[PDB]
């Protein structure tokens, strides 16, 4: 044993060894140590991952026939209000504190056989469009698909998107906007209704709870 | 150069319309994500410093009309931005196109590999997919059909190139 | 991290140049110095929502004369430790020491700041040229206006 | 799951999933999806590979 | 990142009272090393130059009190920094919670996972245990029951970041 | 478990009689917590619905207390009348070294059980036998844990908007 | 050996800087200077007690114009041995060349001295910059005052 | 560090006296070759500028005396350089020590193994062998026995440390 | 071949230094200048009786400003042939290159010699600093008086 003692550089000191503690003055059944490990375990009888693969949300709103021109933004959807609404879905949904969910989000126009125009149903991430916008510039570029409203009803999966490794769902007013837009005039406009009824469909694909809340 | 199996863009064209007749119609779409609008697209926000791509598109198009409304549907693609006027539906039926009827058919997905006599696409060069209606459109009395696209995707994306950011 | 060679991030104003020297820059692919979208870097910042990856920056100083050259440049990094460079030019490599998964670019923070030591004498131009590195990514989109 | 998360940069985000599409209204024989691939054919009767060679 | 497996730093929170009642007290121990007190801790010795750390804690908690002393015990994680002022003991029963009666089990060790949505602990970003006692503390005329933790070590441990040295 | 209070009562509501909490099932089962939220949705059927009852004592006092189900809603929390207490259904315990709990079914006069605008479901109540143990130098309140449990559910009609 | 790069030591007051030249610093984590922690070696080393390991020294010296650069700088070792740098900086490492196994931070001695040569005429500035090598170690814990 | 199996020095100590008595007698000889005297060692004309050595000792001893001279001899080697001036020979017998009759065994080598409590040997650091008689020499009538010794070599040498050469 | 890095050997006396410019240097451990011993290598030497091995020069030269190194240094070797260096210092490694197997070191001759061009004018010091290499030998005995 000399100064070409090999060192090895740890962390953990000799200043303080395996401290035992030995019960004295009464028996063991009166004192005893437990040893848990505090995990997140979501609710037996409801939260979140029983909407897996079920419709949480649903809406039907209306839009006019002057509301059609190329461009204009018929409906609109803020994710943080979609989940956090008064039904059975989403009070389920505002228990989850932080997580992950991936959702799935289906548009459905009830149209005549005469009249068909074509829709986008586009995820605005960063809610950069107001309900009051004509742009079409912005239309034609955000994530999303066209489809015909007349035989056909249209759906599509999104991920909700985190800068950490999950997202905190509680006080989170930027979850997102989905958009329904008008990219023409209508087939025919004579004659024809002025309003028209559009359903819309959230569902969960996933939903993961890494915190939930207790009271 | 930066190679891409898949590249999603999601841009969609401008909706073309067309008055019901019995005069020949045609609607073109040119295909060039270089061209800037009012926003940029996914195209532009990671590719934009790029002089030229490769790569086959992918495009969904869409033509909206009545259910008594009738047409027939060639679509075309141009390559090397040449321009027709007028087709001699004799070359088509030559070339082994088929026509599908907007009744029937009146969605779908069209793949276009790349063919380019340069050897890319670029600002100037890009392909175009032409919506052409030999006998017009039978509709109901003052109808008009609205033929609308969208750029889904890329697939093997390949480019090259840097510009200067004017 | 297609872009060819250093790109141009920013000119230290003709006012701020010889007066003493301290020169705080944040580590972002955005120009946030202006709380307008100046080269290809600052332009996929803008049209994405969240970023990360390591970014090389080199600062090119500018003399009256070689003899006003009198040092070798530092730049100091924090999230006070500096690296020296030569008398005209400091490269600096910042890796993405924040312990997240991505910043935000715009509306939708920094991952870090670069202190330059600027000159305090006879010098013309202090610029500065960034590089987005090679595990960089932009994850995700964001509209951004044409005009 | 913490910061270490190693970070594989991919160009295709998740803001767009599979995009499904179903019919509602109508018959599916009265309306159909078609997918083609519009390559170049040369004409059945002519065309200059007829000719090759001669 | 620098990574240790076992990380011990022997820091003990400060011992909070509860005097005996029946109304539902809760004590509440931050998990925040990067705090400061008089003297610097074995964690801010050697990995207070970090932006932020990640790893499991572990956790030796310890309630005082008499040999006549009943309560119930729920202890409780905390993440993501959120403020609980009243529990519903029906969300703890629903998520499996079971507390533990002081006057058999007032000694244990806490295995705390690492969770934070954010990727990291930090100064503002650290877990917190909650010592429920939804009944109050039964004692015996005047007691103060005595809740003591300490900071064991840290398993697994991760860190980035380099601060300035203020 | 989908229903949890902890109310109080002091020393001087531990003579014999009188009732020192109380629950009325029509509003147990329309709260505000999760349990009642996916209980109320619920217009008609039939529940059996476990009870238990949790009192936090030291080791000094030591009262017992009976646990009633009064049914038909004939005892309001002020009553100190025991002839009333002895005699309803429910079972009598000790609540320092105990715990007690017991099934009740709720009954309808048809074949299902209207749940809609329903404030006829009964009405459970802890009553109290007999002075505390010690009476000096004590505490001055003390805290009663209710959990109620579904034993079973059946739902003949569901609300839908 | 987790700090980022070299942190300041020592900056050499500007009344003996110009005058001659000879400039003693212990090779130790510690500000044996003061016989008050600046930077994180530093406070590594007063949270600790015991030390062992490589330090990597670099000095940077800045002069009033680049003619006065008259030389290479050199830096002098001893436990008379020399390394020479260029005009502007030099570096030189230490190793652990005492033949113990650890050495005392601070009440409960240094692995040696370096001897800078300082510049005789016309210098403004030197200073003394450190890093904490690689096989670095500090065994022991030790109680330092936050405030 | 510089590593050498072997490495002979020759070095040869001052001879001690010993005049014949009844009194207990001690000689000392430190090992200590850093120790400069008129001529330079082969151990500094080699590895002077070292801070500090580290190896195993081995010595010629050698007593002179008559054929008519009795004594007990205790070699007893000193590390961590303490001082004693008296020894117990309980604690002698206790560890196992033999003495030799310097009247049947007066020549020996001794070999040091390497022990010192900071590491090394050094200027300040070195072994001492004491050549201890218990019952002093018993000699013919003014008799001086010689105790003289010689460090031969040292066996796995390593070195460490630059002084400066003063 | 210990020691740490190059210790020195000569320094140009402050008479000889601008005159024009030839320094003979032999190369050899011993400081054979003096036909006293300065450093480690002179004393291995002069308790030594027989040397082989290389030996690496390196010449530093202080000017009184940086205008003043109007050329790099140049350093010729024999048993002519130059080496170049830069305009501060010059290296020059010399193998044993003598047909033998030792040379004596002190009275019990030189492996060659080198040739250092003088800077001719405005310079300050000019100083030599040697190295052992690293096959070197020295492989005898030999007394040398301790005063």
């Amino acid at each position: 044993p000399d100064f070409t003692k090999i060192i090895w550089p740890t962390v953990v000191e000799r200043n303080f060894s395996n401290p035992q503690s030995e019960i004295t003055t009464t028996l063991q059944e009166l004192y005893g140590d437990t040893f848990e490990t505090v995990s997140i375990c979501p609710p037996q009888s409801y939260g979140g991952e029983l909407l897996k693969g079920k419709i949480f949300f649903s809406s039907t709103p209306e839009f006019t026939r002057e509301d059609l021109v190329e461009g204009k933004i018929l409906a609109s959807f803020k994710l943080d209000e979609v989940l956090s609404g008064l039904g059975m879905g989403a009070m389920l949904m505002t228990q989850i504190m932080s997580g992950h969910a991936t959702i799935r989000v289906s548009a459905k126009v009830m149209l005549s056989k005469f009249c068909s125009f074509a829709l986008k149903l586009v995820y605005d991430e960063l809610m950069q469009l107001n309900s009051d916008t004509t742009d079409f510039g912005k239309i034609s570029v955000l994530p999303g698909a066209i489809f015909s409203t007349q035989e056909e009803e249209f759906s599509f999966d999104f991920e909700l998107f985190s800068p950490g490794v999950h997202l905190k769902f509680d006080n989170n007013k930027l979850l997102g906007k989905v958009h329904l837009a008008a990219l023409s005039a209508p087939n025919l406009t004579e004659n024809m209704p002025e309003s028209f009824s559009c359903t819309f469909n959230f569902s969960i694909v996933d939903v993961k709870t890494t915190f939930y809340n207790i009271g | 150069c930066l190679s891409i199996p898949n590249f999603p863009v999601h841009i969609t064209g401008k909706t073309q319309q067309l008055h019901v007749g019995p005069k020949p119609s045609i609607a073109r779409f040119s295909f060039n994500p270089f061209d800037l609008g009012t926003v940029f697209n996914r195209f532009q926000s990671l590719c934009a410093h790029l002089e030229g791509y490769s790569g086959d598109l992918i495009v969904n198009w869409l033509v909206t009309c009545s259910a008594l409304t009738n047409a027939r549907l060639y679509i075309i693609p141009v390559y090397d931005n040449y321009s027709f006027e007028k087709f001699s539906e004799e070359k088509l039926i030559q070339c082994k196109y088929e026509f599908k009827q907007i009744s029937l058919v009146r969605k779908g997905t069209v793949h276009i590999p790349f063919v380019n006599w340069f050897g890319s696409y670029s600002r100037t060069r890009f392909p175009k997919l032409l919506f052409y209606f030999p006998n017009g459109v039978s509709g109901p009395s003052g109808e008009k059909i609205h033929v609308t696209v969208q750029l889904d995707r890329i697939l093997n994306f390949s480019g090259l190139g840097h510009r200067l950011f004017k | 991290s297609f872009l060819l060679n250093y790109s141009h991030c920013g000119t230290l104003v003709e006012s701020s140049l010889n007066k003493g020297g301290m020169w705080c820059v944040p580590v972002s692919p955005v120009n946030l110095a202006a709380y307008k979208t100046h080269n290809w870097l600052h332009f996929m910042a803008s049209t994405t929502a969240y970023w990360r990856g390591t970014l090389h920056y080199q600062m090119r100083v500018t003399y009256k004369d070689r003899n006003a050259a009198c040092r070798n440049l530092v730049a100091f990094y924090t999230t006070i430790s500096s690296v020296m460079g030569d008398s005209f030019s400091v490269d600096i490599t910042v890796p993405f020491l924040i312990p997240t998964c991505y910043l935000q670019t715009i509306r939708g923070s920094c991952n870090g700041c670069i202190y330059f030591h600027l000159p305090t004498k006879s010098a013309t131009s202090v610029q500065l040229w960034v590089r987005p590195g090679q595990d960089f990514d932009f994850a995700r989109f964001r509209l951004l206006k044409a005009g």
